[PDB]
C-alpha cells in the first residue's frame, strides 16, 4: 500500500532553520518525482519545490528559492526539505507528494499527512479563561493569550455538546492565540443547571475548569 | 554592448550534438546583470566569480538537454552528454547557465527535433563538436550503410512532452568561457 | 506564471443536485490540468488529471473536461461526503500553480442569526484588557455583516472574526466578533453595540449594553 509519512515540523524562531522529512513506502521511491506543497492556515494550496527521480534536477518557487533546499536519499526512501531564514510567511502545513508521470498519472498522486511548521518569536504561555456570562440564553468561555496551538475545550467534561460552538482560534497582533467557545441553553436552567468549560493546553501543561454563572 | 541577448534569448537553440558557439570580441559586458536576470535554475561559475569579471575572446556555447543531464555540463563529469555530445575541460574557467524551457521546447505529442549522440567510438575531447551521421558499428559485422544487428544510427531524439517530469524536461544551456591570449584586450 | 481563477468562489447546493465548477487559466495550459478535493484537516485527494482522466478509485460521478484556458469539473449527483473544497492545478509550467479553490456547502432555508453581546469579565479587566464578544448563532447563508458601535461611533481596526464550519445537523453557521481594547479606552465609553445585517433580517439587529 502506498504511504508517505512526514516528520520534523515544530516551532522555530524567525531567522531559524528547520528540516522536514518524508519517508515513502509501498512504491518505487527511486522512480518517483516528488514535491513539497504547503498550505497556510485558512489559505489555499501553494507549491514549494520539486525534485526529480534521480535527484539531479530541482526547482523552487520564487519566495523560497535560495532559502530552501530539496533533497532525497533514494537508498533510504527519504525526501528532505531544509528550510533556512524562516519568516512568518512560512507558517503552514507542509505536504510531501508524488507526481506520478511514470505511471501515466500526471498529477499529485499520493500525499503525506502534512506536518505543522510555525515561525514565531512568541514563547509558550498558558491561556487565561474568562467567562462570557449569560443574562434561550447563550453563555461561553473566552480562552485568550496562549501559545502555541492547540487548545481543547469541552463542556461538563463532554456531557454537554448540543448547541456548542467552539470557534477556530485567531492569531492576534501580539502573536498569541485566542478562541471562544459558546453554548446556547434554556433560560430556565441558568440558576439550576451548572455549566463548566474545561480548557486544556498541553504545550504549557495547563488545565482549567471554569464555571460560568450569571453575574 | 555585448550581444548576450541574442545568445540567451535566441528563438531556437541547437541540438546538443551540434551545439552552437558564438564568439565575443570588442563589447562591454555586465556579468552581474546577467546574474541578476533572475530567470536561471542553474548558474555555476568555475575559476571566477560573477562579481569579478566586471579578455581577448569570450565563447558562448548554447544547446538544449534534459534536466538531469545539466549536471554533466561541468568539469570532470561523465555520462552520455559529457562523453558523446559536449565535454568541458578539467581546468575550465567560466560559467555554466541553465534554465528550464518546458514552455518553449516542448509540445503536446512530443517534440522530437532535439537530438543527442547515443553511440560513439571514443569520448569527445574538450570543446569538440561531432556532427557525424555514420552508422555505429557495435559488432564484428561491417555496417556499410544500413542498420540492423549491431548497426545503429548514432543520433536519438529527446521526445519532449509537456507532462514530463523536471528531470526529463527541456533545459536551455549557455556556457561562457573566457579565453585570454597575447592579443588586444 | 499561470494564474488559475476558480468560479464561483462558493456554491450552495442540495444533495442530489449537480455541481459545475470552473477553472480559468491566464494562459494556455500545455501540461496537465488536475482537480483535487480537500476536507478540513486532511490532505488533498486527487480526483481528475489530464483535465478528463479520473484517478483510480474515484467515483464516476466525478468528471472533468476542457482545454486551453478553460476547464470544468462536474459532479453529477451530490453525495453528503462531496461537500468540501475543490482546487484546480496545472503541471507543465513553473511554478506549479493551484486555483484559490471553490467551496461547496449545503443549501437550506434562510436562517437569521440569533445575536448576543458579552461584556468583558471583571477578572479580565483586572488584567488591563477588555474583550467584547458578539455572537451570531445558527444562521444561513454564511454571508453576514457585523459592525461595532461605541457611544454611537462606528469602530474599525480593533475587531477579529471567527466562523464555525457548517453544522452537520442543521447546516447553519455561527460567527464570533471580538472587539479588543485597553482597559483605559474601555472605561472612556458607555454604550457598546453590535449591529448585524443578514439576509434573514428585514432590518439590522442591534445588541448593546451600558458599561
Ligand atoms: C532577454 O529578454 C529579457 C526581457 O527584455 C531581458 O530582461 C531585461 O534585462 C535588462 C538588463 O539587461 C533590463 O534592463 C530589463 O528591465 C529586463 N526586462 C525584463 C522584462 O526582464 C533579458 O536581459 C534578456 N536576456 C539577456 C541575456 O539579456
Amino acid at each position: 500500500d502506498v504511504q508517505l509519512v512526514e516528520s520534523g515540523g515544530g516551532l522555530v524562531k524567525p531567522g531559524g532553520s528547520l528540516r522536514l522529512s518524508c519517508v515513502a513506502s509501498g512504491f518505487t521511491f527511486s522512480n518517483s518525482e516528488m514535491h513539497w506543497v504547503r498550505q497556510a492556515p485558512g489559505k489555499g494550496l501553494e507549491w514549494v519545490s520539486v525534485i526529480s527521480e534521480s535527484g539531479e534536477t530541482t526547482h523552487y518557487a520564487d519566495s523560497v528559492k535560495g532559502r530552501f533546499t530539496i533533497s532525497r536519499d533514494n537508498a533510504n526512501n527519504l525526501l528532505l526539505l531544509q528550510m533556512n531564514s524562516l519568516r512568518a510567511d512560512d507558517t503552514a502545513v507542509y505536504y510531501c507528494t508524488r507526481y506520478n508521470w511514470n505511471n501515466r498519472v500526471y498529477a499529485l498522486d499520493s500525499w503525506g499527512q502534512g506536518v505543522v511548521v510555525t515561525v514565531s518569536s512568541a514563547s509558550t504561555k498558558g491561556p487565561s479563561v474568562f467567562p462570557l456570562a449569560p443574562s434561550t440564553a447563550a453563555l461561553g468561555c473566552l480562552v485568550k493569550d496562549y501559545f502555541p496551538e492547540p487548545v481543547t475545550v469541552s463542556w461538563n467534561s463532554g456531557a454537554l455538546t448540543s448547541g456548542v460552538h467552539t470557534f477556530p482560534a485567531v492569531l492576534q497582533s501580539s502573536g498569541l492565540y485566542s478562541l471562544s467557545s459558546v453554548v446556547t441553553v434554556p433560560s430556565s436552567s441558568l440558576g439550576t443547571q451548572t455549566y463548566i468549560c474545561n480548557v486544556n493546553h498541553k504545550p504549557s501543561n495547563t488545565k482549567v475548569d471554569k464555571k460560568v454563572e450569571p453575574k | 554592448l555585448c550581444p548576450f541577448g541574442e545568445v540567451f534569448n535566441a528563438t531556437r537553440f541547437a541540438s546538443v550534438y551540434a551545439w552552437n558557439r558564438k564568439r565575443i570580441s570588442n563589447c562591454v559586458a555586465d556579468y552581474s546583470v546577467l546574474y541578476n536576470s533572475a530567470s536561471f535554475s542553474t548558474f555555476k561559475c568555475y575559476g571566477v566569480s560573477p562579481t569579478k569579471l566586471n579578455f581577448t575572446n569570450v565563447y558562448a556555447d548554447s544547446f538544449v538537454i534534459r534536466g538531469d543531464e545539466v549536471r554533466q555540463i561541468a568539469p570532470g563529469q561523465t555520462g552520455k552528454i559529457a562523453d558523446y555530445n559536449y565535454k568541458l575541460p578539467d581546468d575550465f574557467t567560466g560559467c555554466v547557465i541553465a534554465w528550464n524551457s518546458n514552455n518553449l521546447d516542448s509540445k503536446v505529442g512530443g517534440n522530437y527535433n532535439y537530438l543527442y549522440r547515443l553511440f560513439r567510438k571514443s569520448n569527445l575531447k574538450p570543446f569538440e563538436r561531432d556532427i557525424s551521421t555514420e552508422i555505429y558499428q557495435a559488432g564484428s559485422t561491417p555496417c556499410n550503410g544500413v542498420e540492423g544487428f549491431n548497426c545503429y544510427f548514432p543520433l536519438q531524439s529527446y521526445g519532449f512532452q509537456p507532462t514530463n517530469g523536471v528531470g526529463y524536461q527541456p533545459y536551455r544551456v549557455v556556457v561562457l568561457s573566457f579565453e585570454l591570449l597575447h592579443a588586444p584586450a | 506564471e499561470i494564474v488559475l481563477t476558480q468560479s464561483p468562489a462558493t456554491l450552495s447546493l442540495s444533495p442530489g443536485e449537480g455541481a459545475s465548477l470552473s477553472c480559468r487559466a491566464s494562459q494556455t495550459v500545455i501540461g496537465s490540468l488536475a482537480w483535487y478535493q480537500q476536507k478540513p484537516g486532511q490532505a488533498p485527494r486527487l480526483l481528475i488529471y489530464g483535465a478528463s482522466s479520473r484517478a483510480t478509485g474515484i467515483p464516476d460521478r466525478f468528471s472533468g473536461s476542457g482545454s486551453g484556458t478553460d476547464f470544468t469539473l462536474t459532479i453529477s449527483s451530490l453525495e453528503p461526503e462531496d461537500f468540501a473544497v475543490y482546487y484546480c492545478q496545472q503541471y507543465g509550467n513553473w511554478p506549479l500553480t493551484f486555483g484559490p479553490g471553490t467551496r461547496l456547502d449545503i443549501r437550506r432555508t434562510v436562517a437569521a442569526p440569533s445575536v448576543f453581546i458579552f461584556p468583558p469579565s471583571d477578572e479580565q479587566l483586572k488584567s488591563g484588557t477588555a474583550s467584547v464578544v458578539c455572537l451570531l448563532n445558527n444562521f444561513y447563508p454564511r454571508e453576514a455583516k457585523v459592525q461595532w458601535k461605541v457611544d454611537n461611533a462606528l469602530q474599525s481596526g480593533n475587531s477579529q472574526e471567527s466562523v464555525t464550519e457548517q453544522d452537520s445537523k442543521d447546516s447553519t453557521y455561527s460567527l464570533s466578533s471580538t472587539l479588543t481594547l485597553s482597559k483605559a479606552d474601555y472605561e472612556k465609553h458607555k454604550v457598546y453595540a453590535c449591529e448585524v445585517t443578514h439576509q434573514g433580517l428585514s432590518s439590522p439587529v442591534t445588541k448593546s449594553f451600558n458599561r
